């Protein structure tokens, strides 16, 4: 029954339509969902505009009212030309009537804000249509106008303050250029009277709601003015003393202070640094007497969570971290300004303590360009050096565990600052520890916290310096150790212990004797049962072994043997309790050490003793499930092969073009085991259908045959020897994965089997022609068809086809060529279709396809297929690059899409196409590519978007065709059209902008 | 000795009790 | 909480998924420890699960010595079994749950408390 | 005691997966688009007792909006989403943020960086900045991986309630209570369910 409003055939009843709208908004269930799409409906019928004046002036619900307004809002954004001109002068003297009536109502003009500021917005909509060239007197009347009441004064601030932001904030996007520049040029030519108004109100007092209103429209001008009225007037001195006092008025100025720490403004006028100076001191001084002393615990505050109190200490540390990043240096000489510059950087010192991860981030990136420059800059450290004291505590007690890139800025910070005073930061470092002894502040992640600081400073101080310093840390943490109860202590502190040590390896280089105890203790970890140490163990292992290994490899003093050897010998015990995991990062860290060795010889002679356990295994599985195939489906069978193969993924992670001679040990076996457990998987969904490829017996088997693919990858990827590459591993290793993946069930085709193919092409594609051709054979087609359907199947696939085609494009072009036609013409609807998926991998990989196919047929020349190539596709190509352009779903490949059109539209303005791109019946004789191709696109244009004139489109086109060698111009056409089609009656001028 | 000492309380380095 | 009255018999990890018949799909409902709450006046055991940080109840039935853990297609550390009367969301609906571990160690060792529990709840 | 929530974000960053997520505890891997706006009530469980959230989960996609900036009257908290896998959607957190505090000119409002589970990031950590000036609560969070998934409401639940030492509680677990017409039913229910494969065969849990 609600559905009542719907029907305009008959006359809207205004009370029923209130309903619907109290029913949608304080209602719920049913009767809100279907009210709901009811207004919406109502909303988006093309002639509810006709009907927003009886429901603004009989409605008695203020949601009404905002939802007429939004409804005259579409109107006037997407079809106010199309309008007759009466209509367009009776709504603009509708809305200015209201508002004029809402401000006199004193009762509505404070209880429905939302209303008057939805009014004022849709004021501002229109003036971007009419002002000024059909509205010249808005400004003055405006300014006369506010002086008759307050409530009116008040208002107009708000509507110049929406006004600026749809102008100079929020124009780039909405509106083309040439209607951007007229809307800035003209608020440019009448700010005069808009800042003596703005500037009146703000001395004369005295309605805070006035003042504020005022204040906010400020801020919004500080993004454009012209410098001249900031420093010229006094309100800076307006802003730093008489608004900083009052609560009501503080957060808006402390903003528009911030903004002026901004400002475009000479570097050469030393008054113009005395404002600066001026404004900055009496905005500190307004915060020490009527908010809170230097000395307040804002941590403590902004805890509490009182009022704004968290707004104003995040606006504080916005407006000081803003200036001082510009300004400081103005303080720094001065000896009557070091007080000043000292509060204000004692104040960031107390915002630093606050807890709140987003806002500590703020002064950290300020501590960080304050340190760096003290770092570089001469005659500066010393007048921070109490400053510099307490950041250093700061820091090292929030240290954070190693967010990612928060421990970075941390370490940089504390590694400047420890340059900056080498004995300072160990004393404290040194007390803290202490303090964690005595156990008036120890605590899990407040030992943890030190260990990481301790650990983040390594290679800042001398080396000897550092030795003394460690010795000492390593020495009292051992005590801490020894001294705590439980193996849940223990381990957090053998923990620590082992993350300190790993992080200076300068010192564990130069101590041979303590470098093996470290190692000999990381192996009786790797038995302890309490959950993390073994990992920790496996990870501070391979740590220190990226960073030592030199001294793993060679034959130590007093030793009888490189240490390799005897890692290597106990390697059965060392790892006889840890996870398959931890197994692998073990073999990984010893492929890190021999590759230290280069002499081959002894270099394979390591990999052979590394590798025997895995290759007896290996050996005994490859006699044993080849007589015969039943043991592939044992659990326990599947996880030791696994196994097998990715502890050879970790070695050849490490040791890359070095691991070759083990690949070859296993190489042969290791594709007839692909092979035999393609068969099995392929044998188990024919007994058991496509869910077989969901148990667990299947999924184990394709984890051996993408295992053995990443393999292939890891080495191939990393070969020096291309050559071994091409006549040893490529052509074993296409015979047996590319016909299993052509002839198997898309739900049986492993993606990584594309995915090595890429790697396999990446590297030697220039060398396998013929290899290239069959891979193309065996899963293009058969991809393609699993793909081609919608967006959303087989995601895996999806991206690995397009890389796969990617670097076939780039590396063996030819292979391509080679295609039938009809493969050719799939080829090309395949890139086409990557076009349309908002898939940002797939989008990515397939304009720059297109790009790279354009390349790759320009360089063929005036040859028959590039001019078959231009006959067939061409405008295919620039065809399906408009459609993604403008259909308002691919707008994050804007950019390469521009650049993709560009190439497209400059071959024909550069005549590299030889051949007409008509058929010689469409056209006379004789006529251009050019000619052409503005032809065709203007029709395409015409059908495409049917509300555009022909005269649009025609300067739209002239304009493109111009510009299709300046790409940030001609995508400044482009956004200019986005634009216009989102409309009606566009001017076509505008594309003569540039 | 000092580097010497650090070395032989680290080999007594032991988790339990 | 009123867990007052209970103790703990066995806690464990595990994801807890209801299948949707309409839709032919499972759908996750909770991720937390998995307890065997056993209250000591009744002598009767129950399953409680709690979603992680949110601590909502996305399990609450008893072990019924009736219900029956069978596996699932797709996995070897699961349990499929239905349940007649579940209360994590309201009054007693019934569900056909799945409940999925780290590890077929747990997932084998959950079956064995799971029993275990069906033996005290007949008593 | 309730509140309206709006949320607001360009199409695909996820709002609607979120508040699925906290509603049912599922996942939903497919992409159906909002349109207008699905409002559910969401309810926390805390110390200073239960909270209400009204969830306006708006539309993302312009051509799906429907009432747009209608949603937002009288919206008493908002939490504005993007996806860090999509540069796009950052870049227009700015205007969602003018479109919902011209509405709501003070109410706390959190931004949520939405899909970090996944690898290749693409909108980095140093480059969200936006919620500084704006006084907004930024989080990383995933609704595939639960990472900081509770975080927005709870702050929220403290920006409102006025209490910075609000937490989320257990709730009270009542008793639960204790036919062969129905044996041959719940069998067949059974006998399907089984032969469907569990989703997410290799995540940890
Ligand atoms: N990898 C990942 N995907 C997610 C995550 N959250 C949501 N998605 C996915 O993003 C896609 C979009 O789903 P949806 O929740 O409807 O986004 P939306 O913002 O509500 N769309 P709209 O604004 O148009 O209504 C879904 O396919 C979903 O699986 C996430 O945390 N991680
Ligand atoms: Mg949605």
């Amino acid at each position: 029954s609600m559905e009542g409003i719907l029907d305009f055939s008959n006359d809207l009843d205004i009370a029923l339509l209130d309903q619907v709208v109290s029913t949608f908004y304080q209602g719920s269930g049913v009767q809100q969902k279907q009210a709901q799409e009811i207004l919406t409906k109502f909303q988006d019928n093309p002639d509810a505009w006709q009907k927003a004046d009886q429901i603004l002036q009989f409605s008695t619900n203020p949601q009404s009212k905002f939802i007429a307004l939004s409804i005259l809002d579409k109107l006037i954004t997407r079809k106010w030309k199309l309008l007759p001109n009466d209509h367009r002068i009776g709504i603009r003297n509708f809305v200015v009537g209201m508002i004029i009536s809402m401000c006199q109502d004193d009762e509505v003009f404070k209880t429905q804000k939302n209303l008057i500021n939805k009014s004022d917005l849709t004021l501002v909509q229109i003036l971007k249509q009419e002002w000024p060239q059909n509205w010249p007197e808005f400004i003055p009347e405006l300014i006369g106008s506010s002086s008759s009441s307050v409530n009116v004064c008040e208002n107009n601030m708000i509507v110049l303050k929406l006004l600026s932001e749809e102008v100079f904030d929020f124009s780039a996007e909405q509106m083309t250029q040439a209607k951007a520049l007229h809307l800035k040029n003209s608020m440019s030519k009448e700010f005069e009277q808009i800042f003596k108004l703005c500037f009146q109100v703000l001395e004369q007092g005295s309605s805070s709601s006035l003042i504020v209103a005022t204040l906010e429209s400020l801020l919004r001008y500080l993004h454009w003015i012209p410098y001249r009225y900031i420093y010229e007037t006094n309100i800076l001195e307006l802003l730093s003393t008489k608004f900083m006092t009052s609560p009501d008025t503080r957060a808006i100025t402390l903003k528009c202070l911030t903004e002026v720490s901004n400002l475009k403004i000479p570097q050469d006028n030393d008054l113009i640094k005395r404002q600066t100076v001026l404004f900055f001191q009496n905005t500190l001084q307004q915060i020490a007497t009527s908010v809170m002393p230097v000395t307040a615990d804002l941590k403590a505050t902004y805890a509490n969570a009182n009022g704004n109190d968290q707004s104003f200490l995040q606006d504080l540390a916005m407006f000081l971290t803003t200036y001082l990043a510009r300004n400081r240096a103005l303080l720094e000489s001065d000896e009557s300004l070091r007080e000043l510059l000292l509060n204000a950087h004692q104040y960031l010192i107390q915002l630093s303590k606050i807890e709140e991860r987003e806002l500590f981030k703020t002064t950290l990136d300020y501590w960080h360009n304050l340190v760096a420059d003290l770092f570089y800059e001469p005659l500066k450290k010393h007048i921070y050096e109490e400053i510099c004291s307490q950041l250093r505590l700061v820091i090292i007690e929030n240290m954070v565990r190693p967010t990612i890139q928060l421990y970075k800025s941390e370490r940089e910070v504390l590694v400047y600052l420890t340059h900056l005073n080498v004995i300072d930061t160990e004393e404290i470092m040194i007390s803290k520890l202490a303090r964690q002894i005595d156990g008036s502040e120890w605590s899990w992640h407040n030992i943890n916290t030190l260990s990481w600081a301790i650990g983040s400073i390594s290679g800042t101080m001398s080396e000897d310096t550092e030795k003394r310093f460690v010795v000492t840390v390593i020495k009292d943490l051992l005590g801490l150790c020894e001294q705590k109860r439980g193996k849940d202590n223990k381990a957090v502190v053998a923990s620590d212990i082992m993350y300190v040590v790993g992080q200076y390896p300068r010192f564990l280089k130069a101590h041979w004797n303590f470098l093996r105890t470290v190692i000999l203790k990381l192996f009786e970890f790797m038995h302890e049962t309490h959950e993390g140490v073994q990992d920790m163990a496996c990870d501070t292992f391979i740590k220190i072994v990226q960073k030592c290994k030199y001294h793993f490899v060679i034959q130590q003093p007093r030793e009888s043997e490189p240490f390799i050897q005897t890692i290597i010998r106990d390697i059965q015990k060392t790892t006889a309790d840890l996870q398959p995991q931890q197994v692998h990062t073990f073999y990984k860290a010893c492929g890190i050490i021999i590759s230290e060795e280069r002499s081959v010889a002894e270099r394979n002679r390591l990999l052979s003793d590394l590798m025997q356990l895995p290759n007896m295994a290996w050996d005994t599985i490859v006699e044993q499930s080849t007589a015969n195939p039943t043991l592939l489906l044992d659990s326990e069978t599947v996880k030791i092969i696994a196994n097998i193969i990715k502890t050879n993924v970790a070695v050849c992670t490490s040791m890359g073009a070095d691991f070759y001679p083990q690949l070859g040990h296993i190489y042969y076996n290791m594709l007839q085991l692909y092979r035999a457990v393609s068969s099995m998987i392929s044998a188990q969904v024919a007994a058991e259908g496509l869910i077989a490829t969901k148990t667990p017996k299947v999924r184990g088997l394709r984890t051996i045959k993408k295992e053995i693919l990443k393999l292939v990858e890891t080495y191939i990827s990393k070969a020096r020897n291309l050559d071994d590459v091409v006549k040893v591993l490529v052509e074993p290793l296409l015979n047996a994965v590319l016909e299993d993946y052509m002839n198997n069930v898309p739900d049986a085709r492993d993606a990584e089997v594309l995915n090595c193919m890429t790697t396999v092409v990446e590297k030697v594609g220039h060398m396998i022609p013929q290899g290239v051709i069959l891979i193309l054979q065996s899963v293009f087609e058969c991809t393609l068809d699993m793909i081609n359907k919608d967006f959303t199947e087989y995601p895996e696939h999806r991206v690995e086809f397009y890389k796969l085609l990617k670097v076939i494009n780039e590396k063996s072009f030819a292979a391509f060529l080679e295609l039938p036609p009809a493969a050719f013409k799939l080829f090309v609807d395949a890139i086409c279709w990557a076009f349309k998926h908002n898939n940002r991998d797939v989008e990515v990989n397939g304009l720059q396809i297109a790009l790279d196919l354009v390349k790759n047929i320009e360089r063929m020349g005036n040859v028959p297929f590039a001019n078959e190539f231009h006959k067939n596709y061409f405008f295919i190509f620039v065809s399906e690059t408009f459609f993604v352009l403008t259909d308002s779903d691919h707008k994050s490949g804007f950019s390469k899409q521009a650049l993709l059109l560009m190439k497209l539209i400059s071959l024909v303005y550069d005549n590299k196409i030889s051949v007409p791109l008509y058929q010689e019946a469409e056209v006379p004789q004789g006529t251009s590519n050019q000619v052409y191709l503005s032809q065709y696109l203007a029709n395409m244009l015409s059908n495409a978007f049917p509300h555009l004139t022909s005269e649009q489109i025609a300067s739209f086109l002239s304009a493109l065709t111009k510009q299709c060698k300046d790409l940030v111009v001609f995508k400044g056409t482009l956004r200019d059209f986005l634009v216009q089609i989102k409309e009606v009656g566009g001017d076509p001028t505008d594309y003569l902008f540039a | 000795t000092n580097l010497e000492a650090l070395q032989k309380k680290l080999e007594e380095l032991e988790l339990d009790e | 909480t009123m867990e007052e009255d209970e103790e703990v018999l066995y806690k464990v990890r595990a994801k807890l998924f209801r299948f949707d018949a309409d839709a032919k799909e499972w759908k996750e409902r909770g991720t937390g420890d998995c307890k065997f709450l056993k209250n000591k006046k009744t002598n009767k055991v129950r399953i409680l699960m709690r979603r992680d940080k949110t601590l909502k109840i996305c399990a609450n039935h008893i072990i019924a010595p009736e219900y029956t853990l069978k596996p699932n297609v797709g996995s070897d550390r699961s349990w499929v079994y239905a349940c007649t009367a579940d209360i994590a969301e309201g009054e007693a609906e019934a569900f056909t749950f799945a409940i999925r571990f780290g590890s077929k160690e747990n997932a084998d060792k959950f079956k064995e408390e799971f029993e275990k529990a069906q033996e005290i709840n007949k008593k | 005691v309730q509140f309206k929530l709006v949320l607001v974000g360009d199409g695909g960053t996820g709002k609607t997966t979120f508040v699925k997520r906290h509603l049912t505890g599922e996942f939903e891997k497919k992409y159906v688009a909002t349109l207008g706006v699905e409002v559910h009530p969401l309810v926390f469980h805390t110390n200073r007792g239960p909270i209400k959230f009204n969830v306006w989960d708006t539309a993302g996609q312009e051509k799906f909006g429907g009432l747009r900036d209608g949603y937002y009257i009288q919206a008493q908290c908002a939490i504005i989403m993007f996806d860090v896998t999509s540069r796009v959607t950052y870049k227009n957190v700015p205007n969602w943020h003018r479109d919902l505090v011209r509405v709501c000119e003070n109410i706390p409002i959190v931004l949520c960086g939405n899909k970090v589970d996944i690898k290749d990031r693409k909108v980095k950590a140093k480059s969200i900045v936006f919620h500084r000036k704006k006084n907004l609560q930024y989080y990383d969070i995933s609704a595939k991986s639960n990472y900081n998934f509770e975080k927005p409401f709870l702050w929220l639940a403290r920006k409102l309630i006025g209490d910075p030492n609000l937490e989320f509680v257990a709730m009270p677990a009542l008793a639960p209570p204790e036919d062969p017409a129905l044996a041959a039913q719940y069998e067949h229910d059974l006998e399907v369910a089984q032969t469907t494969a569990l989703p997410d065969e290799d995540d940890d849990l």
